[PDB]
């Protein structure tokens, strides 16, 4: 028996030609990046930064 | 003076390889008989 608006999934259809990769960075690492990019001791990458 | 070693003569021969894996049997088409009617 199957009811309307059912919370339980009947089947799962997923496609993967790209795949999202969820990656967790600790916030103190982002904060020391924001402290070091403002000073001249670490220059921003630019064109290669997204890879 | 020269030593005396023991050889095996290894020859190429085909092998298969299969691995056991756990798991649980489920029924083919189970129907959870559940009503569509309120009553006694």
């Amino acid at each position: 028996l199957v009811t309307n608006g059912q919370a339980n999934a009947m089947a799962t259809v997923q496609q993967l030609d790209p795949i999202y990769v969820d990656v967790t960075q600790p916030s103190t690492a982002l904060l020391r990046l924001r402290r070091e990019l403002a000073s001249g001791q670490l220059e921003r990458a630019g064109d290669n930064a997204a890879k | 003076q020269t030593p005396e070693v023991g050889i095996v003569t290894l020859e190429a021969q085909t092998v298969t390889l299969n691995t056991e894996l756990p798991g649980r049997t489920n029924a083919f088409r189970i129907a959870e008989v559940r009503p569509q009617v309120n009553g006694i």
